[PDB]
RNA sequence: AGGUAGAUUACCUGACGUUCCCAUCUGUGUGAACAUAAUGGUACUGAUCAGGCUCUAAGCAUCUUUACUUCCGUGUUCGGAUGGGAACGGGUGUAUCCUACUUGAUAUGAACCUACC
RNA sequence: GGCGGCACAUCUGUUACAAGAUAACGCAGGUGUCCAAAGAUGAACUCAAUGAGGACAGAAACCUCAUGUAGAAUAUAAGGGUAUAAGUUCAUUUGAUUAUUGAUUCCAGUACAAUCAAUAACUCUGAAAUGAUGGCCUAACGAUCCCUAAGAUUUUUAAUUAG
RNA sequence: AACAUCUUGUCAAACUAUGAAUAAACAAAGAAGAAUUCUCAGUGUUAAAUACACUUCAGGAAUUUAAAU
């Protein structure tokens, strides 16, 4: 009867982030692989602010996508794979969550050509316990409690217990 | 007598069968059979007291 | 030819002399403006009345 | 030089209260108003549309006129050595229910209780309850006697002077 | 005891931890259809396998805050009044009104309608 | 006096004295514009900033969580107002319309101008209560004569049939 | 150094939580000086009203009554 059933972590979004400096193109391009890697339409970010150091308002800079469910579960793996599950302490944020960037993507190697051209991907993984939605929901809304969230520790746990990747320390 | 609109009914497009089906629970007894051609656990899964109870769609 | 611009000195001298004229009581009890219903209200009851009052006038 | 605009020097009287912005209470849009009640305006800045001419504001005026969303209250306004007679249509927002009459309202109550009580008693021959003396200022206080028992004295005397650095 | 709608809008907030949940509430399962979005995360709908982990609520603290009372202190300032004092500057006396900051003590909600326990 | 300036029509804070009024060629500034959306409505969302994380990416590019009483934004001067909005995003729309009244500000209780409250139409938005007769408020402007536009079919008459 | 944090000394016509004194505008009984009881109508509000609003506290009749710093 205990409630540990409700405290059991579990990733609730990973979001992939590719960022250009260039609109166009190259852009539908990186929105392309996205589309491929997951199966759905991404969201093409626009900047905030324009800077001439990077030649970059309206136009857009970096597309995203987030997954959820069994979905985010076997993308992630990938990742991790892809990086041997080795993932530095310090990649691990305060508040639980963590993250990592991917050189190549793999996503398909025999017919690679210049016009798909290569990308560097980004995973940003949020973990969530049973009950996070008070704070998501409409209608009373309200703030998880402390014990209830997720600290730096809690997250570097999971990711041993249940993909046995190590940690690093150096 | 309440103001309204019949625009935001389970209606509101298509016609009063639409409607009249969702106030009689058709919509409801079209999952119970629709996942009983599935699967049976999962019929027992959403269902499982409609079982107990033996009522039928 | 610059000269003083203002002064309120004997204003309030001047202004009591006849003291502050208050408004009559009829001020008060004016109609216009009133709503709309209750001086329909008011009217068809005082038609009524005045109708009324005046076939006893003709019977006596 | 002030200039001539319709809120001019309202930095102070429209700020809102410390600690007091945004919405307001129910009771000021579900106060019932009839007609001859005292009110007292206050103008409202948070609502813009209708707000009563600032040199209304505080002044008690009287229900001359009750309409759907406006209250008609009607206030005493001094001009160069007359008194007219202003009549506006203010929303419940920038109206406040009058206590000018609270203290009498009870005193009218007090009577009219003492008043029941007579028609009955007279009823039954007995005599008649008198009505509540009216109110007076505070009058000479009479002579009283003060036990020697538990008194104490303390003495008062000028005090010698301390430099306070 | 709990839930819905509230009115007063911190005695109601914020941080740190604690206590139950029998009903209720919540968190909880799913995505076929109404509907939804880049994502069943939200909003939507269908449901009941688990749970007091969170929320909510009740209480804890020489807790910040807020709210009353004393004190601050008749000290600041002030209305009226000299052929009062002073070269000025400014400051009495008289008949009166009298804050604020701070500090200390206490409190940490009261209360309305409907339903269910 | 001239030269300068505009204190000549005008708005904000202050001088200004806790009702109203309120001086100086007193102080710090502003107006002669701008908007088919920056007007109307509905829904969803929360802003500035900071902390911790993520390939290039670094003090500044974009993504995620947490804190965040407005410290942002709201066409503009300043002062007010605003957080399930008055800010941002999305959607529909033209009430920025016609007609009749009664008030408030300036005030001589004159005009112009501004601020309202209602009524009769026809509409817009919303499921709905409502909301909408321009802009979140305080400035953004103009008589007689002359010129130039729009409007006066809701009904009233006459002649000839039938009674 | 800088940044936090606890203190310390001194300030604002265009800063403010708080905030007087002096003031401003109300009330202290005029549809004609009160009140109570009975009867009671026309419109409208209202789901409907006997509730409510206005109508000389529509109107009408008795009793009491000159009080309210």
């Amino acid at each position: 009867c205990k409630s540990d059933v409700m405290r059991k972590i579990k990733i609730d979004k990973l979001v992939l982030n590719i960022s250009v400096g260039e609109s166009g193109d190259r852009l539908t391009r990186a929105a392309k692989v996205l589309e491929t890697l997951t199966g759905q339409t991404p969201v093409l970010s626009e900047a905030r602010y324009t800077v001439r150091a990077f030649s970059i308002r309206n136009d857009q800079i970096a597309c995203h996508v987030t997954v959820r469910g069994a979905k985010a579960a076997e993308i992630l793996e990938k990742g991790l794979k892809v990086k041997e599950f080795e993932l530095k302490a310090n990649n691990f944020s305060a508040t639980g969550n963590f993250g990592f960037g991917i050189e190549e993507h793999i996503d398909l190697g025999l017919k690679y050509d210049p016009q798909v051209g290569i990308y560097g991907m980004d995973f940003f993984v949020v973990l969530a316990r049973p009950g996070f939605r008070v704070s998501r929901r409409k209608r009373m809304q309200d703030k998880i409690g402390r014990d209830h969230l997720l600290t730096k520790e809690d997250a570097i746990n999971w990711f041993k217990e249940t993909y046995e990747g190590i940690v690093l320390n150096k | 007598y309440v103001p309204h609109s019949a625009t935001r009914f389970a209606g509101a497009g298509e016609n009063e069968e639409a409607l009249r089906s969702r106030i009689l629970g058709g919509h409801v007894a079209a999952y119970m059979k629709y996942l009983s051609g599935e699967d049976a656990d999962l019929y027992k899964k959403q269902f499982g007291r409609f079982i107990a109870a033996g009522i039928a769609p | 030819s610059k000269d003083k611009n203002r002064s309120s000195h004997n204003q309030s001298h001047k202004a009591h002399r006849n003291g502050f004229y208050k408004p009559k009581k009829s001020a008060y009890m004016s109609t216009k403006g009133m709503n709309v219903q209750v001086l329909k209200n008011t009217k068809a009851q005082r038609k009524f009345a005045l109708a009324k009052k005046l076939e006893a006038k003709k019977a006596a | 030089p002030l200039s001539n605009g319709r809120n001019r020097r309202t930095r102070k009287l429209f700020k809102r209260p410390f600690r007091g912005h945004g919405l307001s209470n129910t009771s000021t849009i579900l106060h019932t108003y009839k007609v001859g009640d005292y009110v007292t305006i206050l103008c409202n800045s948070s609502i813009q549309h209708g707000l009563p001419y600032k040199a209304f504001h505080g002044k008690t005026g009287r229900v001359w006129n009750v309409n759907p969303h406006a209250i008609g209250v009607m206030v005493n306004k001094k001009v160069n050595n007359r008194i007219v007679v202003k009549r506006l249509h203010i929303s419940p927002e920038h109206i406040k229910p009058s206590g000018c009459q609270k203290d009498f309202l009870e005193r009218k109550a007090a009577v009219a209780a003492i008043r029941k009580q007579n028609i009955q008693l007279k009823k039954e021959g007995k005599p008649l309850l008198p009505l509540p003396a009216k109110r007076l200022p505070k009058q000479p206080r009479p002579a009283e006697l003060i036990k020697g028992a538990d008194i104490k004295f303390t003495t008062v005397a000028p005090l010698k002077f301390e430099e306070l650095y």
